[PDB]
DNA sequence: GAGGTCGTGAGTGAT
DNA sequence: CCATCACTCACGACCT
């Protein structure tokens, strides 16, 4: 009854344990397969020399001398260079002409890496936000926090929170960024309100050819008022899809016979044509 | 009648792990307010570190030109909890400053458990497993959502990393490492006043820099007149469970936004109704192009089980 | 004879 | 002021 209770819980008791034992056992398998001088024997020696060998590796990492430690200036720093998705440029305190820089801003926005070095930052930087930045690493301190933006690649603006300390002059500092067919829109008219840039190879055009105009001028005269009225049709239809076929032009005067499928989206509480999608597909 | 020898053998792993413990080389403070297992699991997650970077040189990160001072204050400045480990589960660092984020000191955290799987609640288990089944996509990013047991529900974190190379190791092998940022996300951010026309009421300045278009220019103005013709269905859906009840409602987002410069921006957004009338307000965070598609996968999953 | 494991009481607290 | 709870810690007996 009661005292059958007792070893159930006590069943309970020996389940914690076994869990305990067999999780210090996983412990120990994990550093064993871990630290390379028993990483390798696979007659895995017995827990104590393991747990020696563990002493032994753990001491001569801790060698150093003259939160104490458990990760290193450098260690964090390198971690933080590679993971911030940002990237480090050194710039001088004097003047501002940049002193190093880094391979990290080669491929975060695809810029090129000595570009900085040979010239100084106010070249390709808004001169709007440097008005304080040539006032914020003057001397007359404070941990830096300023708000800066920053120019992009240009072969083949972004906001870095760039948070440190000055130095010897010169400013070093880091940070986080703080940052076949084509479809289309149409108004409740007929005029280009957005189009898929895959128009340079359904039409040969490049999107903003045909963005601020209506497509009834490219259709063939024998299909205009076909594919006005047509439209007039589907956007009464509310949204329920639909196709038309008509001659799309082109630059290339090339007269290519083409299918156009449409419908309208309504944002369900207006109600209100918000605008039109129309897909399209070049044959 | 093994009670000498045991004993002794019993002892000896104590004696070797008191050297772990006072040689483990955290506070002075924190360590005489521990546990036997704790002491192992702590030991252990800073031998693999450890043999991690020594491994390799300080090739790109030169020295000098900080102060572990001044990299502490770095650390002090970050918006949440930096966190490396690998796919197999296993820990390998964790800052401190999770405790302004987490309550729970890293040193009471890492306790219990030497797993992802440890300081994350059940539910996303899987769904976290899931963004990192996929061991591909080298140097390139991932962003996936998530919770972390709270010291007591528990915050929604929003994580963002990169995956490495395994240096030259037999355990290491089949097992990279994965670094990333991690903040809590319920409060680099736009935030969104919207009615129930999804218009704009009231926009955070900063969308000035994610879209080029100051505030101004986007008072009233159709929000669905910037949305990409294809996340369109997800958005629209989204908007119908937003208007169909009346409540404290939540939504998520996976959006496409253009520019005034011309281009694309990828934009996630989260929402919560404040009033069966009254306004609806949102928190976005701007991502990247893969920074969108592990969303999507973790989102369709969520949807799945439905 | 070594290495390791499944088991329990006594003392210890947070709920 | 105990009262059920997990969690940590030793210990003689017990596989192989």
């Amino acid at each position: 009854s009661s005292a059958d209770k007792e070893r159930l819980a006590r069943e309970n008791h020996s389940e914690i344990e076994r869990r305990r034992r067999n999780k210090m056992t996983a412990y120990i398998t994990e550093l064993s397969d871990m630290v390379p001088t028993c990483s390798a024997l696979a007659r895995k020696p017995d827990k104590l020399t393991i747990l020696r060998m563990a002493v032994s590796h753990m001491k001569s990492l801790r060698g150093t001398g003259n939160k104490p430690s458990f990760l290193t200036d450098q260690e964090l720093k390198h971690l933080i260079l590679e993971a911030a998705d940002g990237f480090l440029f050194i710039v001088s305190c004097e003047t501002g002409r940049v002193v190093y820089v880094s391979d990290s801003v080669t491929p975060v926005l695809n810029q090129p890496q000595s570009e900085w070095f040979g010239s100084t930052l106010y070249d390709q930087v808004h001169p709007d936000d440097v008005d304080k930045l040539r006032e914020q690493l003057s001397t007359s301190g404070s941990r830096r926090s300023f708000i800066c933006r920053m120019r992009c690649g240009t072969s083949s603006f972004v906001v870095v929170h760039c948070t440190g300390y000055i130095k010897a002059f010169c400013l070093v500092a880091i940070g986080r960024l703080q940052v076949t067919e084509f479809i289309s829109r149409h108004n409740i008219e007929g005029i280009f309100t957005f189009v898929d840039h895959r128009c340079v190879a359904t039409v040969g055009y490049q999107p903003q050819e045909l963005l601020g105009k209506n497509i009834v001028e490219f259709c063939h005269p024998e299909d205009q008022q076909l594919l006005r009225d047509s439209f007039q049709q589907v956007v009464k239809l509310k949204g329920q899809v639909l196709s038309v076929m008509f001659r799309f032009r082109s630059k290339t005067r090339e007269w290519l016979w083409m299918r156009t499928s449409s419908f309208t989206f309504q944002n369900p509480y207006s109600d209100e044509i918000e605008y039109i999608i129309c897909t399209n597909t070049n044959v | 009648s093994t009670k000498g020898a045991s004993k002794a053998r019993r002892d000896q792993i104590n004696a070797e792990i008191r050297n772990l413990k006072e040689l483990l080389p955290l506070a002075e403070a924190d360590k005489v307010r521990l546990s036997y297992l704790h002491i192992m699991s702590l030991a252990c997650i800073y031998t693999r570190k450890g043999v991690f970077f020594a491994g390799g040189t300080p090739l790109a990160g030169p020295t000098g030109l900080l102060s572990a001072q001044e990299l502490e204050d770095i650390v002090a400045a970050l918006p949440g909890f930096l966190l490396v480990f690998t796919a197999e589960g296993k820990l390998l660092y964790l800052s401190e400053s999770v405790s302004e984020h987490l309550g729970h000191s890293m040193v009471d955290l890492v306790a219990q458990g030497d797993s992802i799987y440890d300081i994350i609640d059940p539910a996303d288990h899987l769904t976290v497993r899931q963004q990192l089944t996929m061991p591909s996509a080298l140097d390139a990013d991932r962003l996936f959502r998530c919770r972390f047991n709270t010291s007591k529900g528990n915050k929604l974190v929003l994580i963002r990393g990169r995956f490495h190379a395994h240096p030259p190791g037999a355990y290491w092998a089949g097992n990279p490492v994965f670094t990333a940022f991690c903040a809590p996300l319920e409060p680099a951010m736009f935030q969104s006043r919207h009615a129930k026309d999804l218009a704009l009421l009231d926009v955070s300045e900063s969308v000035l820099i994610y879209l080029g278009f100051e505030r101004s220019e986007l008072l009233c103005k159709s929000w669905y007149g910037l949305l990409h013709p294809e996340d369109l269905a997800q958005a629209s859906s989204q908007h119908y469970r937003l208007l169909a009840e009346s409540g404290d409602i939540q939504a998520e987002m996976v959006v496409r936004l253009q520019a005034k410069h011309g281009g694309w921006t990828w934009i996630y957004c989260m929402l919560y109704s404040e009033g069966p009338e009254g306004p609806i307000t949102a928190n976005n965070y701007p991502i990247s192009d893969t920074e969108a598609w592990s969303l999507r996968q973790q989102l369709n999953s969520e949807d799945t089980q439905a």
